Parts: C-alpha cells; structure tokens; sequence
C-alpha cells in the first residue's frame, strides 16, 4: 500500500534524485495503469491509418486492447476490444474495413460506433413479448468508450471524462510538435506498415530518452550507428561531435523536447543529404518556417520529443511510436513513419529507406538503444539495485542555459530538466486522486 | 517465379534439379551459415552481389476477407530493405566493436533445410527457396528463436564459394517481432 | 484482502451481472484453492483406470498432485503425491501397478495405502534401542489423505472432513448424470488413453460452458465443426438450426445441464448415424429409458453437463474431462472417453473415432472452443477490461421457459440460469468459511 | 518394418538407398511443407491416398518396469486417428473461413530433416522415417514449438509431386500437449 | 583442420565432397540420431571408437578486446571431457534403471543439418562439421532446447553403420547452461 | 505481512518440524533478500580468479550483480554492477583485465576502485565555473560498495557494516573448511572455467544437502552414479555400503559438515584410486595432517560442507559452488574446481577430469541431485503440498551419536542436526532485525 507522501518521495526534482523502484515495482505499475494510463491522452495512430468510413485499426491504451474506427460522419470513435457478454475479443484483425464487428463466441454483433445491434436468439431467450421487457436492453451492453481528439493528424484517446481536453493537456509543447506535424497545409501521412516489437524494459526509460536524453546520442550509445552512415574513406575520428543546442520542459504535463542548433551533422548521419536539404532549403522549408513562427525551426536539427506519457517522435527523421506497457519489466514498441503529404516522391522514398536503416527493430541506431534498456531492467532484479538513488542532477542549478528564442522553460541540449519535469508530473499523477488539483 | 506472393507457395520446377546442383546450393548455404555463426561478417558480405536487394517485409494479422493484406507491400515500411551500400554500413557497425547490441556478440545457429532450387532463364542464375531456424542466445540467459523462409536469387561467381546472393527476401513467421531487436543477419 | 461482502458483490444473480475480476485476480485464485478446490468433490478418473489391486493413477486435486490407488479390499484411496521428509514426488509415473511407492531422494517407502512402512537407517539414525523411542514414528509421517467416493464408475475426492458426502453434494443433479453413467447394469468403461493439454484460460470459462452454454454451439462457435461432418454435396445452408430444448440448474451446488429436445441434428453432426441410432433405438436405448425413469432421455439430444466445480461431460458423445487449474490464467484439460461396457464392438469403435474427430485437442469442435477462451483471458490483462461488468442476464425474469417433465429448476436451452447458479454457488463457497451455513 | 514399436528405432535397410531416390523423397517432403506453410490445404489433401491412415498416438510418462506402456496403443484414444473421409472434413473446416482456431491463420514452418528411406517389397512403395520441427506462431505473441518423428508409407503416383501418402504415423516428443490445440497438420 | 579455434568457421575443402560421401555421412548421422532418440544407448556406444575423445567446452561472455577468451581452453573445466572408459560409465548409468534424471526417460529429437565433410590425409578418415537442434522434453511440461555445432572425426568401420566416431567436439550456443542438467548425449 | 513470531513458527528444531512454505512463499523470499542475503557473507570466487592488478570477475550477491576486482595495493574490492546515472550494467563481460569500467549508455567511467572518475560534458552541463559548484560531485555517485574478506583463497562479501567479521561469522567451522583449503603452505588454486547452470528449485534444498545430507548418497540417490565408476566385471551387489561416520553443526551461523570414517569407498567411487592415495598417503597427506591438527583428517572420507547461506563444497572431490537465488522457485549454480597449488600435474589433471565426470551439470552424480530438487519444487505448487509439515526429526533426542575427536557439536553421519541448525539460524536472521541479538 503506497501513500501519496511515499510516492512523492520517489522523485526529487529539487535535488535531482530518482528512486529506482519506479522502474520495477509491481504495485507501482498497477497504480500507473489506473492513475497514469487510465486518464492520460495516449496516441493510437494517425488519421491516414483509417481514411475511409468503416476503416479500423486495433491498438492499445496501456494493456487494454481498443478499436479505432472511422465513422459515417467522418469522426473517429475508440472503444474497448471486449465483448460485454463474456469478454471475448470482438476484432481479431490488425486493421481493415468493416460494416459490423461480430464476436465469434456467441455471435453478438456491434456496429462501427460500438453499439450492440444484434443478439442471436434475443426474441426466444432474452425477452417475453417485446425487446427489453425482461430487463435486457442492448443499449446497456456496449464496450467502454474513450474520449477521442486529433491533433494535426495524430489520434489521441483518454478514458477519463474529468481529464482536460487534448490541447490544454499539451500545455506549451504544441509548437515543438508542429516542427514535424504542421510543416504544410497538406498535413502528414503515415507510410503503410506499423512495426511492432517487444523490449523487456520499463516504459519510462524509452519515454525519458525521447523526452530529455540527447546526452546518450552525443556520447557513446550511437558511435557504431554514426559509422554505419559514413563512406569507406571516412571514420569516427574525422567527424566532429556537436555541442550547441537546447532542450525544452513543458509548463505542465511532463512533455519534453531537445535539439541541436546550427549543426546538421547529427541529422545528416541519420537521414542523409537529400532529406537534410529538404528540411532546410527550398519552398517546403520556407513554408514550414512561416507555419511554425514561434520557433526558429530552420536552425533546429536532430530533434527528439515525448508527449507524456508514451508518445515519442523525432522531427526530421520522422519516426513516431507509442510505448505500450506490458508490466514494469516489458514494453511493446508500435512505430510508423510520417511524411509530408505533398512531399516529392523521391523525398518520401528517402524517408522510408532511411527510417528502416536507422530507427527500426533492426535499425543501426535503435538496436543499441534497446540493449541499454534491457540491461538496466535485468540489473534492477537485484535487491540492492532496485532501491538505488539515481542521479537526475544534470543541469540543476546550472545558470544561463536557457534560450529566449524558444517558448517555455529551456535548458542545455545535454540536460535533464525535461526529465525532472517528466518524473515530477509522473509523481503528481500517481499521488493526486483528483483533477481538481492535477489540472493546469 | 520472382513475383510470387509471399503468402503463396514457391513455384518449384516441373521436375527437381540435378543431384549435383542441389548439392552445390546446399553446401553454399551451409558455408554461408558457418560464416554468420562464427561472426565472419566481412567474409559473409563478400557473398552479396553489387546489386543485392535484402528485404524482410512486415507481416500482419488478418481475418478471412482481408488475407491479401497480410504482407506489408514493397515500397512501404519493412524490417529490412537494403542495398549493397546500406548492408556495407551494417557490416561496418558489426565489426566496429562499438555495436553494443552485438558486443558482447550473440551466439547464433542458422539451421538450413527444405532447399528447393529453380533454374532461371539466365545461365548460372537460380531462384532458391529454403526454410530456416535461427537460434539466437546472448549474455546470460537471453534466447530468441526465429523461424521462416528465404527466397533467394543466386548467381554463379568466381569466388571460392562459387555463388553470390543477388536477391534475398525473408519470410519471418512472426507478426509482432518477439525479440528486442533484429541484430542478426538472416 | 477480500471481505465476504466484497466477494459476494462480484456475482449478482438477481440482476444477471458478473465482475470480470473473478477470471484473472491472483488473490481470488488463491482463495479458490482454499475455499473451492480445497473442499469440493473433484473428479480424478474412472474405476476402470485402476481395476486390479495395486493399480494406480497419478492425477490432480487443484494444483496438488495425488495418487489414486486400488486397495487389497477393492477400495480406492487417494493421497498427496508428496514425501513427508523433504517433499519429493513419490510416484513419477502416469500409472501402472505397484506393491510399494518409493521416494528416490532418501528411499522412504510407502505401501499402497499411503502408510510409511520403510525408512532406511531407522535403527541406526532415528531411534536408540527400539523403533519410536526417540520421538520418530513412521505412523506420524504419511502423506495427506483425501476422502474417496465413487458415483457409478466415476471417482471423486475431497480433502475436507466437514464437507457433505458426494450424493448430498450432487443435489438433484444425479438423474442428469445417469443419462451417461447408468444406461446399463454393466456400467461404463474408460477407453485407454487420457488426453492432456494446456489452455491459457480460467477454469470457470470451461466449467460454465459445459454447465449452461448451449448458446455458443447454436450460434457461430461451431459452424466449421458442423461443416466438417457434412458430405461433399451438403453445406451449412442446407442444414437447419435447432431451437427446441431446455436447461437445468441444481437446487444446490452450482451443477448444470442443457439439451435439445426431439431433434437429433446436433448429436448426428458430432457422433454420426450409428451412435445416434444406438442412443435412441433398440434394446440398449430401451434399457436406458427404464434405468433413468426421472427423465425422458430418449427425447434428449446433445446434452452438456458440469458437476461443480470442474467435472464436465457430454452424454451422447461421451467425452468427459477434469479442468485442472493452473493459476487464474491457465488450465489443464484431462479428457477421456466412456463407453457402455456391454456395447457392441462396432459401437465402442465408433465412439472412439468420433471423439478423436470432435472433442479432442485436435478435434474439429474442441479447437474452436479453446481459441475463444484464450482470447478472453488475453483481453483480461487490460486494466479497464479486467473490471468490466459482464452480462449474465440471459433468461432472467423471462417467464414460461421451464419444463415440468424434468426434475428441479429448468429454463430454456439458450439461457444462463445454470450459469447464474454456478457463479452464485462459487460466491457462496468463497464467502462462507463454515459448512454450517454452506451445506444444503 | 511397419509394425516396429514407436519406442524402438526405425528399421533402416542394410545399405542406404540411391542418391536419386533420397533426392526425390526429400524434395517431395519440402514441397509438402511448402503447401502446409502457405495454407494450400486443398493441394496438400490431394497428396493423401484414398486409403490414408493418419495417426498420432498419445505418449505417457512411465518408469523403468512399465516402459512398454509409454505409447497408448492402436484401437484406443489418440491425438489423431483419421481416414480420407475424416481428413476431408478437417480440410473443409480449414478452408471454410469459419475455423476460428485458424482464422486468423497460424504462421507455420515445417522443418524436414533426418530422412531415412526404405524400399518395401511392393514396387513403388516406400517406408520413410524423418525428424521434424514444427514452429507455430499466431496472432500477437503465441508461439508453439513441436518436435518429433514421422513414419510414412509413400507410393509413387502420376501427380505433379510424384508421390502420395498412404500412411502417416506421428511421434510427438511430448506427453502432455503443451499447445492449446493441435490445429496444424503434421 | 582439427585445431581450428571453435570461435572460427570450419575449414571446408576447396571443393565440396562427392555426392556419395555426403550421402553416407548424413545417413550415418540420421541413424545415430535414431539410436539416441529411441534410447538405444548400447547400440549408440558401439559407434564410439576405442580412442574417442568426447568434449564440450564452457563458453563465456566476453567484450571486444578479450574475445579470444570466449572458450574455456582444453585442459581446463568443461561440460564434457570424456574417453571410451568414462563414456562407458555414462552408458552404464543410462541403462541401469536407477538414473533418476533419466527415469522416466527424456523425449529427445536430434535434428541434424548443415553437414560439411572434409577428407583428411589418412584414408577413410573424415573431419565433419554439422549444425544441430536438440529438442528435449520430459515428465509433464519440462522443455529444453539446445542448439549448436558438432565437429567430428569419423573413421570408416566394418560395423553395419559403416562409421565410428573417433573425436567429437560440441559447440553449444549457450554460456550459462539454461537446462537443469546435461543428461542427454550430443 | 510476516511477524517475527510467525516466522519462528515455520522452523521447530526442538520437535524436528519444518513448514514447507519456507521453500516457495514469495513474501518470505523477499525477506530473505533483505534479512539473509543482504547481510550474510557470500562467496564470490577465489583469489586465483583475479591474480593481477585490474583483473575482475562479474558475479552475484543474491540477485545483485557485482564486480570483484583486484586493486593496485593487491586488495580486493566488490561493488554493485550498476551505473548510478540510470542503472545500466557497467561491466558486461564475465571477466578479464581493465584500467577502467565504462558505461555504454552515457559514457560514465569508473576506476577499478569503483569511483566515478569521468563524466562526459561535466564542464558544459553539470557545473558553472568549476567542478562541483552546482551540486554535482562525482564522489557522491559511485556504486554501492560491499565489505570484502578472504579466507584462505576464498573471497567473501557482505553489504552490512553492522555484520560480524568473516572469521567470527564462521564460528567453530573453520577447521572443517581447512580440510580442503589449508592442506599446504602453497594454498589452493582454481582450475580455469566456472560452470554455470540453472536449476528450478529453492536454494535451501541445495544448501541443506551439502550442509547435513549424507543420507541421500548412502541410500538411493546415487546408485547409478556409483555404478558409473565401476569396472565391467563389478556391479552394485558386490560393493558394500558404508555406515560409519559423523556430522558437525556449528555453534553459531547454521554451518554444517558431514563425513565417513575409516572407509574410502564413497570417495574412491567419485575421485578414483589416484586421488584417494594422494588424499591419504604420502608427504602431501602428512603435511595436511600437521596443518589441520584439530581434526583427524586422514580418517575422514567423502566430506560435504555448507558455509551458510550458499557456499557449498566437497573436500576430497574439491568441487565448490555458490547457489545464486533466482526467486523461491529457481537457483543458479556457479561451480569451479580447486586443487592444491603444489600438487603434481597428474593429480591436478585427475581432479579436473573426475570433477567433470561427477559433480558437473552433466556429471553422473550431479544430474540425479537436481532431478530430486526440481520435482520437490513442482509439487510445492499445490495448495495442500505447500503448507505440509515436513520431518526434520532425524537424530533428534538420539543419544551417544557425538564424536569427541571432532570440535563443536557432532552427530551421526546420517542425521539432520546440522540441518536443524541451518534452518534455526535461517529463522533467526529472518525474525531478528538487529545484530545486537543476532551476533554470536
Ligand atoms: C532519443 C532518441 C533519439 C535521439 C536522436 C539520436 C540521433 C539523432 C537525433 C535524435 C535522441 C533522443
Ligand atoms: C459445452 C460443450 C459442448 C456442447 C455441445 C456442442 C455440440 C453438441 C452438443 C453439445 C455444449 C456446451
Ligand atoms: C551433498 C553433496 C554431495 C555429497 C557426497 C556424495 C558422494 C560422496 C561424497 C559426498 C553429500 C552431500
Ligand atoms: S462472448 Fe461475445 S457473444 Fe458471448
Ligand atoms: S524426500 Fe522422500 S525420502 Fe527424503
Ligand atoms: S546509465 Fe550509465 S551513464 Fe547514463
Ligand atoms: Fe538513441
Ligand atoms: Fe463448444
Ligand atoms: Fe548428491
């Protein structure tokens, strides 16, 4: 039994300390399902995954399987992939088009809105003279509905009716999202194929890394990944390093972003010269600069971002993923690639191939990331190692690291201000039962 | 047939190939497996032709009426989609001693069986289907088992092994990748 | 910590509602081992499995491994397959004949009654001058004995000395059992070979299905199974359906049965024309009608039954099984086939082959059953899905569905009266600590 | 020898069969595996002879003195015990699109190795022993691994594959079936 | 080459061996597997030469600069390090009916593939590399999967199988042994 | 929640009874990690594993991964294999030589003493003008250090600063250790290669067996192992048995040893004639007798020993291992072979080959040991089997079984006095929070 005071003690943003129990404790994970995943806005996919009426995608909200389906009025509804009769999975496919969703156990059929419309033998077994005259009404037995909101292509969902709306939830982080999402009036589109793989680590390691951790990329985590993109005549001794940049911590919510400034080296290593040129020079880059006027986007390179708790992406590379939790010791990565809808075909193709090369289950960057996370989780199995006080002091009390060209709280590119913000908001959601105090 | 749907069975020739050719193809694959299982990545890379296309599509879970959508098509997202240049980079990573996913290196075994050979119209060029069981273990206790099918285009070459891989398509018998990575070659 | 009031709230038979937590909660499962499996009559096998003196069968009571062994006086004893020294499994074989059971660790030998009869070095190490003079007596260190009762071939066992006798426990359900068990004075016999397989689902899904769920078979669960038995010139459009029948709920105990009336279609699809003829017409069918006078057995077809908690069978098809629990998320099915001992050899052979075809780990019916159960359990892993209020309203408050030709409480063939009875008794066993109130 | 106890090793001939015959049998099995692994159930069923007996006995756990009781004998309960007619029904189920255990369909790989051929007295009839590894994955994460031995009676036939399966006995290296079903063909 | 480091790939000959020799070696291994998988331990032991050295080294987890220390060397601790006399004792144990680790006996399958043969300078003596998948199941639910490589020295012999095993070195694709024992032969 | 009284009730040494819950209860295991493994002296390896400066071995203290490393001053330090930043494993190798240990995630480098010496971008990101001026000091962020003590070659470690020193902890058991460890002035050396394997059983079964259980070897556990060492003309009917010997229980700590007297049969079966001769006759045996004058070592054969909780060895055979716990239901055996450093080369070779033959993952003795333990653990999964009262009465109240030639408390070779002592001390560590009462 965890008390609000005991939970708050696990994270100390004022002293930059983290209790290692947050990553492995089973009781804390169960509280995460209720107090974090049960009332946060979670990314399910993109609008282009379900463009036509009846199109659906099966995905997750935490460990709960959900159906994301396009309606007749072009709206999107999200409901639990669970039959109200005995709990059978209603939809067993990854996606497609449907006029109805039928349960294979007893044949209970639901419409695309999630309403129970057909119950076999209702006249013979469920009622006497007319439907509903014996206490059974089909309107009472539909699967749990989630609140649905879209932000510039991305579909978010939330169970909690008391939770704030998506935009309020996103705080001052929206311009940083727009660097990838609002570059053109044509919007973005998802390249076909969501890659799914299983990493035995806590979701917070992955969420924090994309939130606040450029430090790993600028050190030794990706030396071999950078070398993979270098020509035969070039090696790691010839390439510089990169030390100029900033990071962002959201005013509320635990969102975070980090980027390098005036140096395309880290982007060039991942995406190559063609995308780097598209990202910086020409009509498309000029249009994007006008559409995101709150940020000097043309000077930003190799950006990382996490929308709390589990929506992570890399503007410029354009990989985007949801970390689906599978206990305190496991996560499922559901990743896809976004491109500008009006981008030239050779640019879209370049985005496609460079993503597979780099940020992919078998990618030259991604494989080294997971290996770090899996080993952390394995060490956490130890009794002394699970209660260790971890260092989150990076950048704390360090003056003159902010950047006035960027909105909100900023720090150095190599810092854990956004990380401290992520874990502070985590502790807030875990300790405060009501939105009366939790809301911004 | 190169463009046979991966959901459909391999188009084997009317009669099986000669004993000699079956032997040479199998022995090549056994030698290829030896190189990978003993981390001879530079020697293995030499077997890849200059025009190599190394491709592993994503497989999806589909019901009856939409089974034609099982495989994520070419020109979309994939597990692998590689040329000679990109594979070169992968090899550079593997031999760098900085590839943390493979340092310490994985212990692998590439079991090669069910080899079916088809002679193509171009002399010396063969289309080959085979089943594989890739056993992977690393560090203390990690074990990942991969199973599936490979569909190759092989060309006769003047190298000691006698063949070069011109094309490789890997059918992996998984939808969601159950391993933490795909840091091994298929 | 679960309170009796909190446990009773999980099942509402008056409103037809079930809390999904009953199927997955680990703490509730541990209480099931003590309060349900620890004091219920559980089926271990048939008398024909152990016909001769010394013959034994190793089986389970919940998760406890037990030895079922025929005694010298032709009685049957059941005791825990655990050595009292350090806990080693005494018998490692599935079955056979023995004069003694010897532990491989330190050589402690037990007789077929479960008495410790030989302790190596007892004279040298355990006593001074005479056996027992230093506090060690072999009579004190025998494995835990279970109460043993047989009902017309079937062997049942119960740990609890305070529990009611088997027949009292069976309430008014015995005639429904006799449809399969008491057709002839020759009794039944088990065909050699107990099929064992592992299904990752809760035991209650399987127990309920055989208790009260004809609904799944009459809908879409077994459409492909029915088609498997149809000739090339016939398809599913030509075959009717079946809508006439009843189900039975026991006065006490949570036992249940369901059957179709005056329609052999559902039986014919599973067992074929030869067995259907044997089941309905001729001297054997006439004899069975005389031996079970409380039921119009000749008009009953495709019967399903569960003897609470885990003894399930299908009279007519004659598959019978115990669902051995393996946590809240897993079960082991131990199934065998029963035939009338005096049945003609071609009938016995037909029963054998039709069972393998249909209700078997690889059978055309059974495989679709498991697939439903496994998917329900997988969805239950979600936080919202595990606490869902499930619909058990089928047939509740629906008038004129009983049948006066059948003893006890009856409802429509497509109903969940027997299901509500099963879960109500489940909640009773889980909330009432004493047999002073629990007993009928 | 057809009636060799399944507990006992296969009765291989004095000398191994010809290279040509070994090749033809193996290639047939590889083609059979291709059909199953790509859900060509109607094409696979065509390979079963009219007098096919498809049988998989139950294996039990026995100590020293009662090891002769390991296998549940013929004429008793079994995992499979099938004729051409009952197998036809199984195929009807598999191709119906209503077989929920196989819709969505499983991803399978039939690894075929250790092929030992014996020529029987009837011209064109062969007794064949082989080892198998059946990898099965379905839906999101389910994985079932089957291993064991197949003992077949094969006859030469005028079909494109050149053979028909007259008898099949499957030794499964399990006592308790560890999968939730046996919804795949061996 | 007998003394090739186990970390390094097998030294295959310039050209693959004859079809006939490949067939004879493979068929011998299939027959060897049959004996082990059917617990014919006395018959299997007869295949071991009088000067047999049966050896399975311990594998360790090493980073880049100390990869030469992966294998625990000869003349140190090992999983197996056996002669004809010590193997005889192992067989005596296995056939005693008192070997509790193997009574009830394990259900095994030795999958043999990737067979590469090299003819040595001594007539009738061969060095053979092969990949293996050893599936082991016992009692109710225990399953252990072993994968790796065997490097053998085989001699032609006047026995019915035609060969005797003079040397066997087993590469196991594990560092920490994941099974509770190694109570099976490789 | 377990109370000290409830824990003490699990072990009754006065009545010779053990509660089976000690072997499987998850809550009791977590208390073991804190109260037993968290403050006991645990064996990590031998000094010969790390002979040179910078040489390291990665091993375990319970479930905590630790680095055992030789220092510049020839001392040995032990610290947690966990980076203080985000918890990444610092050393991923089994062993070798290092000048520094570097974390692969963010490049934090530690010296061989465990001090944090290099933090990438410390000047740019962690401080303002000088290192430490913003609250971040490298001296604050080193991995947890363990107390290190060696006893005649063996390296022991303990987390608890309040715990007694190694020699005080070893009570009166040291002479019994010296039978293997102090035979020569040259000391012992470890043969290269630590064999690691996984047994699904509780650590206490293995620890007790080597502590007090000669009973299993003298009965039927190793009949096949003995037969393996017999020539073709000899069988088990020709070999005697062995019934003369004693066992030892430590005054404090739960340490135990057992041996046969004046009979080399049990040793000869395992090690052969060459080692038996070396162990008993000649200059080496004579020297050992002088060096261990508190014991008649030349009359002792087939000795077994456990240094509580998890250090077990067999003097004469010279196998030695640590049982690393992996939950209540699993253990990892890390075993190696010790030889006298000055022993002739043919003797060292004989020790090497006989050990592989016998006490090894694939050894003829070891394989039958594990099979017993795994089956005990599997039965313990049952509800009735997990709470069984087990018999530890062997030798209790049995008079005249001591031997005055041996120091401390002694009993018969076939007895459980040392076992009762092991479990009594176990219950003491589990119930007493302070060393103020726990210390001898
Ligand atoms: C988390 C994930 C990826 C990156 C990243 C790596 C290289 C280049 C650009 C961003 C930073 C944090
Ligand atoms: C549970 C299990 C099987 C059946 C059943 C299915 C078809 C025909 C007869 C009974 C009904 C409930
Ligand atoms: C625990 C482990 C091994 C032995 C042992 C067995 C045979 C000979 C000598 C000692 C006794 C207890
Ligand atoms: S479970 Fe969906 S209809 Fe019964
Ligand atoms: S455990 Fe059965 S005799 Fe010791
Ligand atoms: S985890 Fe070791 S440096 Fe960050
Ligand atoms: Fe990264
Ligand atoms: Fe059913
Ligand atoms: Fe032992």
């Amino acid at each position: 039994n965890w008390t609000p005071d005991a939970i708050r003690a696990l994270v100390d943003q004022d002293n930059g300390k983290l209790d290692a129990r947050i990553y492995a404790d089973q009781d804390l994970y169960q509280l995460e399902l209720e107090r974090v995943f049960g009332r946060s806005w979670l990314m399910l996919g993109h609008e282009t995954h379900i463009p036509k009426i009846g199109d659906y995608l099966t995905t997750y909200m935490g460990e709960d399987p959900v159906i994301m389906v396009r309606q007749k009025d072009q709206s999107i509804k999200v409901f639990l992939n669970q039959c109200r009769h005995r709990g059978m999975r209603i939809v067993r496919s990854d996606g497609g088009n449907a006029k109805a969703f039928t349960c294979t156990y007893h044949g209970w059929a639901y419409d695309i809105a999630g309403n129970l419309v057909n119950v076999p033998f209702e006249k013979e077994a469920f009622c006497d003279k007319k439907e509903g005259d014996c206490g059974f009404d089909k309107a009472d037995w539909g699967p749990l509905q989630a609140r649905v909101e879209t932000y510039k292509g991305l579909v978010f969902a939330n169970w909690d009716p008391e939770a704030p709306d998506l935009k309020t939830y996103l705080s001052d982080a929206m311009p940083y999202m727009d660097v990838m999402l609002d570059r053109t009036e044509a919007g973005t589109e998802a390249i076909g194929g969501i890659q799914k793989w299983v990493i035995p680590c806590n979701w917070k390691f992955a969420a924090e890394q994309f939130c606040s951790d450029m430090y790993h990329a600028g050190t030794m985590s990706h030396l071999s990944g950078v070398l993979a993109g270098l020509p035969p005549e070039m090696d790691l001794t010839q390439i510089q390093l990169s030390k100029n940049g900033n990071q962002f911590r959201s005013a509320w919510g635990g969102h975070g972003a980090g980027w390098f400034i005036n140096d395309s080296s880290i982007l060039l290593s991942v995406v190559g010269p063609k995308i780097t040129q598209y990202w910086t020079q020409g009509p498309a880059a000029e249009k994007a600069a006008r559409r995101v006027p709150q940020l000097p986007i043309l000077d930003m390179f190799g950006q990382h971002m996490t929308v709390f708790p589990t929506c992570s992406f890399l503007p410029g590379i354009n990989t985007i993923r949801t970390w689906h939790p599978r206990g305190p010791n496991e996560v499922e990565v559901w990743a896809f690639v976004l491109v500008d809808a009006d981008a030239p075909e050779d640019i879209k193709e370049e985005f496609r191939l460079q993503n597979i090369r780099t940020f992919n289950a078998g990618g030259v960057f991604e494989q080294d990331d997971g290996e770090n996370w899996v080993e952390i989780q394995r060490v956490m199995r130890g009794h002394k190692a699970k209660s260790t006080s971890l260092c989150a002091k990076m950048g704390l009390n360090v003056p003159n690291k902010n950047n006035p060209a960027y909105p909100g709280k900023t720090a150095y590119v190599y810092a854990e201000e956004a990380a401290r913000g992520m874990y502070h908001h985590w502790s807030r959601m875990m300790s405060e039962p009501s939105w009366d105090t939790l809301k911004p | 047939m190169i463009s046979t749907p991966l959901s459909k069975e391999f188009e084997w020739p009317a009669k099986p190939v000669s004993l000699e050719l079956q032997h040479q193809v199998e022995q090549f694959y056994y030698r290829e497996a030896q190189l990978l299982d003993h981390h001879a990545f530079q020697a293995w890379f030499a077997l890849l032709a200059e025009d190599i296309h190394y491709w592993m599509p994503i497989r999806t879970v589909r019901t009856a009426r939409e089974q034609g959508l099982e495989y994520v098509p070419a020109g979309a997202n994939a597990h692998f989609d590689d040329t000679h240049a990109t594979m070169y980079g992968r090899i550079r990573q593997k031999t760098s001693d900085l590839n943390w996913a493979e340092d310490p290196p994985s212990r692998t075994r590439h079991l090669v069986s069910n080899v079916i050979v088809r002679e193509m119209d171009t002399p010396g060029t063969l289309e080959v289907a085979s089943a594989f069981l890739l056993y992977r273990s690393r560090l203390e206790r990690q074990v990942d088992v991969f199973a599936g099918e490979r569909r190759d285009v092989l060309r006769i070459a003047d190298n000691p092994l006698g063949f070069q891989i011109a094309k490789r398509t890997i059918i992996l018998d998984q939808s969601t990748v159950l391993a933490n990575n795909l840091s091994v070659f298929f």
